[PDB]
């Protein structure tokens, strides 16, 4: 019996749950409904809490862990001829108008920067990581320009007043 | 012949395929029954939908989180043992079983 | 007449009737209140049948008890159900989505032998569903309707076959049971009569006999004159009991040793112990009719005998001789002949009452194991009748019956006629019937035993044409299950007023005379040679001294919703089909004028579909509002109906229920008080009366198109309301809990002005299709940004907003105002599922006028769709300047045999203008056998063609010569039913006088605004990556096999690999040619489809190598 | 007892008077359209079928 | 007829070995996926029952065989995989098919392919397509005869992108972002637009 | 049409000669027999079912 | 009672998809028992373990 029921709580549900969980869930289900028999009254989640010595919220956990999955192979109309698989939308996909839209903005993200002069786009690049994935820092910034970080901090902010203008905002505020 | 189906093909061969061949196409080989944890939802290690065997679930990410970028691409790393590449390789690679 | 509140509608009906039509529900009333037992019920049986009241769970719980164990040391017994009152009235169960229902309970007693304990305790069995006070079903807030079943009862049946290749007549029998296993007595190409028993050929008769234990002698006595026993029993090869015995163990088990106390049980197990073969109480009846063996002695003992299976194969061997009748020994005489499978005598009627009453069996069934498990591991002077019984299969059997069951079926209600034939269906198909692959041809007919017990009219016409038909009007179910209908008796040509109520053999044993036949007022017949029905369906005529039945009235052989339409005498009968069809389907409008012409069947069928406030006690009315009405009984006390103004029916539309008494009036016990969807004054009204032209006008009515003026549009003739819900739902997650508010992150404040400070919208806020219903955000989780994201958010210094906005939009195509919010709660204590923290439903409401698309359609089939709406003064007027309404087609009428439309649309002229015939110089010969009061009628007068009887055309010509004019001396239609109309657009009188009067058309559910659909690009699949269906979602079309045909036939090629790659499965294709379309160049080169890659896989993952090669 | 095409048999008889004579004989028949269109060339077409 | 299959065998350079099967490939995940739904319910593809089924069945018996049981035990257990291989390539085909809860036979690969619902029929020959519409239709008797009727609603949405890309080109929005807005506003220019489109 | 186009053999089976010559007919018990006398040296052709 | 909105467990990106660069990488041969030999690419400083599943 020990090597029937330890093996019908390994390899029972399609996502494995270990044995400490599937007792209490077990032990869940005949609490509530030997309470349901001798109560006539299906009980509350504190009552079934109350009854197990634990907390209603780990109560709806255990209730929420021992849901069994579907599966995408039956039929969800009034007559057999359509998969439940066949309905589901594939939200991971690409959108397709943001994609094309992603790649205007960066045309016109290439054409505001390039509208000042090079040592400040250059540095704006470097820092946000354009050019590269990884941004570079301000030490990385003044060691490829030859100065310290200090005199690229300043121009960072000076360039970031610069773009804050109505002038480089009012094509690129509708990108957001 | 072709295997990058750059639409150029003249020919459909099928044929029975051998054991020789099933270990050449898998990638590894699935030793355990499970699919997801039940905890943190992910893909278990040597399941059925094991990162190691049929590839990454996210874009160039390890299992682990050390290689994280494009950067790395194309290696694989030394403690989780998840190639780190794009993550539509799970439609195309493939595993077996050892009866 | 006869129903207090009645309109006065003169009827053009020439004879009396004796039988007033039954109440309508009480098939489903009636087998429910079977099923549990109600007094009412029980005192019906004791008029009908006093010898055994017994109820669905009393049969049930005694076909159970007694359980005992193995050892039969214990048992466990059941007794007395007993139900409770229901834990919520019906309304607040509808809004609260809780299950209408009240609990069941058992006295239970276990009973130890050996000691002796007797133990009695009230077991809660579970909670039963009820049934409301129309005879629907409510299941979890939603209502439904349990749907009637046509399958065929036990017996035997014995029919014949020819074999085609000697050309002689091979007999047969099948004695099927319910629960049970087959046997078939055959007669081969030889005359060896072979026994195949559940399917497993062989063995002539003598096993079976020998089996039995009867001796060669005693077949020879029995089966003597049968050269063909004869011959089986020379043929036998096997003698001895045993002998047969081990031939029939190792044949029917084999794979298993025989030993001789096996097959000494074996045997009788299969076909006499009650546990493993009862055919019912049906069964036992008709078998013990078909044979003859026992007349008077009450239904027990419904397993089978050796008596009987003798029976049928003497029964079988004298049908193959040829005799006419047989008496076996020991019972009366009876013919000789084949059985039909599809005579309604055969088939029964399994209702709900025995629908539940399988179900709930099946679940005893699995609690009896249960107990029958448990009474053995548990240990004894210890174990209690509460501790024994488990009634999860049961609760489970009874939830699985209602929700998910393809005959508990959603209820339909768009209106009260579509209600009322929801019930009172047949079906012959379901769960225990055949299927429609199944579906032979000639269970699609209509058998001749038909007439009365099932319309021959009323059907679907898609695939499941004569598979589910309608009851007729005066049918009522036997106790058995089989259809009966009433019959006045005759004696001597003396027709009595008697009615018998007959089934179909009854039916076939007697002749039954016609309907209208010409009685002389007295009883007796006026001419000797009347038309009759014969047994077999045949039509003679017969001396009058032979009939002995006569039916009730005409319309008996025909359903409700088609007996509502006028004239059908004319009609065809499929357009009479299409009519009845698209009778139900008529929407409610908003202001539900009652016809001017129509039959004698709206005022019943609208009060008894109970979608109409009826008053269930007489009195004074005290108070009327719009919402509730206090009647004031004669002793004293008083009572509430509250209406329901603008609820939402079951597919979308409005459900109104004004009140139509004044505050000083006296109400009768039934008189209608409160009008309900479709009705008006009491009876039925699914539309308008149209003023109507059938000339065809300029092409814009072609081929059945209608056009219509627009005083329709203008004077909201055809205006129906809509009313659909949203509903969302805020509930736990892995990352945090979601919430309802005000603060959606990336939005403006533009549309967050019609929203409320909790986050969902006010009432009364008129929305378009892409708002804010509630404002819903979802904790987002951590994710990597962009780098141009990332500085565009340091250039605008916006931050994270680290939670993602999924709130709930009005989908596509929808508008209409805000009714009502109703927001549940986790903190008020309501009673959500597990995990769900706030759940809320908002109702928008529109109100549809009527457009061009839509589908209109009269009473007699002749459907079309709005062509063009023409404004008012280009349309055809008379000679007084009155427009006419719609223009419908005349190339349609004599192609279709539905000229019903066109004697509606002269009576409907006459009714509506009044007439006067003038008896001056008496009677006129054309009217001298109208009725009196119909010799002159006022204008807008209603009239009554009941639907066999009705207005003869020599009355519509004397009807239609008299015809009173209208404000001044002017009679714009002429003797032929004719007007000259004028032109409205040109301005010259067309030249010929065309056909007008007042039609009735209704206004279908196949509006546009459901219909019309587009898709640029929306989502898409999962497995493969085609895009998705159904309006529902974004969706697109379905570009099938047969158009890629169409495209390969016409040589266009290009267009094909555009349709096949870059518009469907091209992944990598789609957003290039998006990209490429938004840009302006050139649509690019296609590739490979993903499904062609997923046909690869699942090819290579079937063991089969399959390599593409360039060369 | 193998049905096949009027070209390609007759086409290897032309490669068989050569190369030692003997003719394959062969009787034309008749046969259906689900029989016919099954024994194809392509097993991909008669697959899909 | 044995003629048949033996020179099929002879003449190719096949060998027959390939008729027992040594080693079972798996089909890719994402082509049997377990999406998880909105709320947490997830939904399995019913290939990892039979999948998951032989798996055990297979360690089973690799631990039957290394701890030493008596024939009986290992032969049934080998019949037990074989018939778990058996169903999970043609569900249905020897004996009682393999049912699921509900008593719903599970959908075997060979049933991916088979009848009407197969790949064939269903997603290769025949696709749902995008730049699609459909509506009720009237009787348009003033046209002349290579024309039709639309709806300004429909092809409003099946010219989206051609009417994007004019009204940016005609400067009445900035860019993609605020036309795409435009359009789906519907403000009273583009229409205009949609003519000439 | 559809037993056409599958050549099936039909149900309403009519024999045809073989050969040229004239008949033997032959009015049997419940089904005829037809036989055709060859105009040379050829055995005569039975139809009998 | 919501609409079937699926998500496979894992999210999508996109980058630029350069191969003119990467980080350098070494090769380790691995080595069954049965004559097989496997190459898997570490990166360049990463500590290879002496054991490997093939
Ligand atoms: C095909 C079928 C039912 C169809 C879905 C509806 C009727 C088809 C005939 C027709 O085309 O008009 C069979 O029905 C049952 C047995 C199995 C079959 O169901 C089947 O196999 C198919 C579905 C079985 C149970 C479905 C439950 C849920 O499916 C939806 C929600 C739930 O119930 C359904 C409600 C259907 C009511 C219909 O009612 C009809 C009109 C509309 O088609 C519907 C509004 C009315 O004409 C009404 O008078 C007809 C009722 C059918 C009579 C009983 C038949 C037995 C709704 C479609
Ligand atoms: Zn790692």
């Amino acid at each position: 019996r020990q090597a029937i029921t330890r093996a019908m709580a390994d390899q029972a549900r399609t996502i494995r749950i270990p044995v400490h969980m599937v007792e209490v869930i077990n032990k869940l289900g005949r609490i509530q409904r030997e309470l349901l028999q001798d109560l006539g009254r299906e009980p509350t989640p504190e009552e079934l809490a109350k009854e197990m010595d634990i907390t209603p919220e780990k109560v709806l956990e255990i209730q929420q862990y021992a849901r069994e999955p579907i599966s995408l192979d039956q039929t969800i109309g009034d007559e057999g001829d359509s998969q439940l698989g066949d309905f589901i939308e594939d939200s991971e996909a690409v959108v397709a108008v943001d994609a094309v839209s992603f790649t205007l903005l960066q045309d016109q993200l290439q054409s505001v920067l390039d509208t000042l002069s090079e040592r400040e786009a250059g540095v704006v690049r470097l820092r946000f990581g354009l050019t590269d994935g990884q941004p570079r820092t301000l030490d990385e910034i003044g060691q490829v320009y030859g100065v310290t970080r200090e005199r690229i901090r300043q121009i960072e902010s000076k360039t970031m007043s610069k773009l804050r203008h109505p002038s480089r905002s009012q094509v690129l505020r509708d990108y957001l | 012949g072709a295997m990058l189906d750059v639409n150029f093909f003249d020919e459909l061969r099928i044929g029975l395929a051998t054991a020789e061949d099933i270990r050449q196409w898998s990638y590894g080989e699935v030793k355990k029954p499970e699919t997801i944890n039940y905890r943190t939802l992910k893909p278990e290690k040597d399941g059925l939908f094991c990162e190691k065997i049929f590839g990454p679930t996210r874009d160039w990410e390890c299992y682990c989180g050390k290689y994280k970028r494009v950067r790395f691409k194309g290696i694989i790393c030394e403690r989780c043992g998840v190639e780190v590449t794009r993550a539509k390789v799970r439609r195309e690679r493939m595993g077996h079983i050892e009866l | 007449n006869s129903v207090p509140g009645a309109p006065n509608r003169v009827s053009f009906a020439k004879l009396r009737e004796p039988l007033e039509v039954p109440g309508l529900l009480d098939v489903q009333t009636d087998s429910f209140e079977w099923l549990i037992g109600s007094p009412r019920w029980r005192e019906s049986a004791a008029e009908r049948g006093d010898v055994n009241p017994v109820g669905g769970l009393e049969e049930v719980l005694y076909e159970l008890s007694p359980i005992e164990d193995f050892s039969g040391s214990m048992s466990l017994s059941f007794s007395d159900p007993r139900f409770d009152d229901v834990k919520a009235p019906v309304d607040e169960c509808k809004d609260k989505d809780m299950t209408y229902a009240a609990p069941l309970f058992v006295t239970a007693e276990f009973i130890n032998n050996n000691t002796g304990e007797i133990k009695s305790q009230t077991v809660f069995m579970g909670d039963f569903p009820m049934m409301t006070e129309k005879g629907t079903f409510i299941i979890n807030g939603t209502e439904r309707v349990v749907v009637s079943q046509l399958v065929r009862s036990p017996g035997v049946y014995f029919d014949e076959t020819i074999d085609k290749s000697t050309d002689k007549t091979l007999h047969s029998v099948k004695v099927i049971p319910s629960r049970g296993a087959w046997l078939e007595f055959d007669v081969d190409k030889r005359d060896t009569v072979g026994v195949r028993i559940d399917r497993k050929r062989r063995q002539p008769v003598t096993v079976l006999l020998k089996a039995l234990g009867w001796t060669s002698e005693q077949i020879v006595e029995r089966f003597g004159f049968s050269e063909i026993m004869r011959s089986t029993l020379e043929k036998d090869n096997t003698v001895g009991t045993d002998e047969a015995l081990l031939d029939i163990y190792r044949k029917l088990r084999p794979g298993e040793p025989p030993t001789k106390e096996s097959a000494q049980t074996l045997l009788e197990n299969l076909f006499f112990k009650e546990k493993r073969y009862d055919l019912a109480r049906v069964g036992r009846y008709k078998v013990n009719k078909k044979l003859g063996l026992h007349v008077g002695e009450p239904i027990t003992s419904s397993t089978l005998t050796e008596e009987d299976v003798v029976a049928t194969i003497e029964y079988l061997v004298r049908l193959h001789e040829g005799q006419t009748t047989m008496t076996v020994p020991g019972g009366v005489e009876v013919p000789v002949e084949t059985d039909d499978i599809d005579h309604f005598g055969n088939r029964r009627l399994r209702t709900v009452g025995e629908l539940i009453q399988n179900q709930i069996r099946v679940g005893m069934s699995r609690m009896e194991r249960v107990v029958r498990e448990r009474m053995t591991t548990q240990d004894v002077e210890a174990i209690t009748p509460q501790t024994l019984i488990n009634i999860r299969p049961v609760v489970a059997a009874i939830k699985e019956f209602f929700g998910t069951s393809q005959l508990s079926q959603f209820m339909d209600q768009n209106n009260p006629l579509s209600g009322l034939t929801h019930k009172r269906r047949l079906s012959a198909l379901g769960p225990g019937g055949l299927s429609r692959e199944r579906a032979g041809l000639e269970v699609r007919d209509v058998h001749p035993s038909h007439y009365g017990r099932m319309c021959p009219i009323e059907t679907p016409e898609g695939p499941n044409i004569g598979l589910i038909g309608s009851l007729s009007v005066y049918a009522r179910v036997n106790p058995f299950g089989f259809i009966e209908t009433p019959y006045r008796k005759v004696v001597d040509g003396v027709v009595s007023d008697e009615i018998v109520y007959l089934t179909a053999d009854e039916e076939d044993r007697h002749v039954v005379a016609q309907a209208n036949s010409p009685i002389d007022a007295d009883g007796r017949f006026v001419e000797p040679r009347v038309l009759v029905r014969r047994k077999a369906g045949e039509v003679e005529y017969v001396p009058s001294s032979e009939v002995d039945y006569m039916d009730v009235s005409p319309r008996q052989m025909v359903s409700v919703a088609t007996a509502m339409i006028p004239f059908l005498e004319h009609d065809d009968a499929n357009r009479a089909l299409m009519g009845a069809n698209m009778q139900r389907q008529a929407v409610p409008l908003v202001r539900s004028e009652a016809p001017l012409v129509g039959t004698g069947m709206e005022l019943r069928a609208a009060i008894d579909a109970g979608d109409v406030v009826v008053a269930e006690e007489s009195g004074v009315i005290e108070e009327v509002s719009a919402d509730y009405i206090t009647v004031m009984h004669d002793n004293g006390t008083r009572r509430t109906y509250r209406m329901r103004k603008f609820a939402r029916s079951n597919h979308g539309t409005c459900a109104n229920q004004c009140p139509i008494v004044d505050a000083g009036d006296r109400v009768e016990a039934g008189q209608v008080i409160a009008d309900g969807p479709c009705t008006d004054d009491g009876e039925m009204a699914l539309g308008k009366n149209l003023l109507v032209a059938i000339m065809p006008w300029e092409g814009h009515n072609y081929e059945d198109a209608i056009i219509l003026s627009n005083r329709l549009v203008e004077e909201d003739v055809l205006t129906s309301i809509h009313i659909e819900e949203h509903e969302i739902d805020a509930r736990d997650t892995k990352l945090g809990a979601e919430e309802i508010t005000r603060d959606i992150p990336n939005i403006s404040d533009e549309v967050l002005a019609d929203l409320d400070e909790r986050g969902i919208v006010r009432i009364g806020a008129e929305v378009r299709d892409g708002d804010i219903l509630v404002g819903k955000v979802t904790p987002k989780g951590e994710t990597e940004l962009t780098p141009e994201e990332r500085l565009l958010r340091a250039i605008f210094g916006e931050k994270a907003r680290e939670v993602r906005d999924t709130s709930l939009k009005v989908p596509h195509g929808e508008s209409g105002k805000v009714i009502g919010i109703r927001v549940f709660s986790r903190e008020d204590e309501d009673e959500l599922p597990a995990g769900v923290n706030e759940l809320v439903r908002v109702y928008v409401a529109q109100k549809r006028k009527i457009s061009d698309g839509d589908k209109l359609a009269g009473r007699h089939g002749n459907k079309g769709v709005i062509g063009k709406i023409l404004p008012v003064e280009d349309m055809p007027f008379l000679a007084d300047g009155t427009p006419v309404d719609i223009i419908l087609n005349t190339h349609g009428v004599p192609r279709r045999m539905n000229i019903g439309q066109i004697l509606e649309t002269h009576l409907g002229w006459c009714a509506h203008s009044g007439w006067k015939v003038d008896a001056a110089k008496g009677v006129p010969d054309w009217a001298a056998r109208l009725p009196d009061e119909l010799l002159e009628a006022q204008p807008n007068a209603i009239v009554s063609t009941p639907v066999f009887d009705g207005a003869q055309e020599a009355e519509l010509q004397g009807l239609l010569s008299c015809t009173l004019p209208n404000r001044d001396g002017d009679v714009l239609v002429d003797a032929d039913g004719k007007a000259m109309l004028f032109d409205g657009r040109s301005g010259e009188p067309f030249p010929y006088p065309v056909t007008v009067g007042y039609m009735y058309i209704m206004k279908l559910h196949h509006l546009v605004d459901d219909k019309i659909h587009a898709r640029s690009t929306g989502p898409y699949s999962m497995i493969t990556q085609q895009p998705l269906g159904g309006k529902a979602q974004f969706g697109g079309q379905r570009f099938g096999e047969m158009e890629c045909w169409a495209m390969q036939a016409y040589g266009a090629a290009y267009t094909l690999q555009e349709l096949l790659t870059i518009k469907s499965d091209d992944t990598v294709g789609r957003v290039k040619v998006y990209e490429a379309i938004v840009k302006g160049e050139n649509i690019p080169e296609p590739g490979i489809p993903e499904s062609f890659k997923v046909l690869l896989k699942e090819l290579q993952s079937l063991c089969l190598n399959v390599e593409v090669l360039s060369s | 007892g193998s049905l096949i095409d009027r070209a390609e048999f007759e086409a290897e008889n032309r490669r068989v008077v050569a190369e030692g004579g003997e003719p394959a004989a062969g009787r034309p028949v008749l046969m259906g359209i689900t029989k016919a269109s099954l024994a194809t060339d392509s097993w991909l077409s008669a697959a899909s079928f | 007829k044995r003629l048949k299959v033996v020179a099929a065998f002879q003449q190719s350079g096949n060998s027959p070995m390939g008729m027992v099967l040594d080693a079972v490939p798996v089909i890719p995940p994402e082509l049997r996926p377990m999406v998880q739904l909105d709320g947490g319910r997830f939904a399995t593809s019913d290939l990892n029952d039979l999948y998951r089924r032989v798996i055990n069945r297979n360690n089973r018996l690799k631990r039957l065989i290394d701890l030493g049981a008596p024939e009986i035990i290992v032969n049934n257990e080998k019949r037990m995989l074989q018939e778990s291989v058996d169903a999970l390539f043609d569900n249905g085909r020897r004996g009682r098919p393999v049912t699921g809860p509900g008593n719903r036979p599970l959908k075997s690969l060979s049933d991916l392919l088979k009848g009407k619902q197969g790949r064939f029929r269903q997603n290769l020959l025949g696709k749902r397509v995008d730049y699609s519409g459909r509506s009720v239709i009237v009787v348009g008797p003033q046209l002349k005869l290579h024309q039709c009727g639309l709806p300004k609603l429909m092809a409003l949405e099946l010219f989206k992108p051609f009417v994007m890309k004019r009204l940016v080109d005609l400067n009445h929005a900035q860019n993609i972002k605020s036309a795409k807005r435009m359009v789906e506003r519907q403000r009273p220019q583009v229409w205009d637009v949609l003519e000439e489109v | 049409v559809q037993e056409l186009f599958e050549a099936r053999v039909p149900r309403g089976k009519a024999p045809i000669a073989d050969v040229t010559g004239r008949v033997r007919l032959e009015d049997g018990e419940r089904f005829y027999k037809i036989t055709i006398v060859p105009d040379d040296g050829g055995e005569e052709v039975v139809y009998d079912k | 009672d919501r609409v079937l909105r699926g998500s496979r467990l894992g999210a999508v990106s996109y980058e630029t998809d350069r191969n003119h660069d990467l980080a350098p990488r070494q090769i380790a041969r691995y080595r069954t028992d049965n004559g097989e030999e496997f190459e898997v690419p570490f990166a360049d400083d990463a500590e290879i373990p002496g054991t490997w599943l093939c």
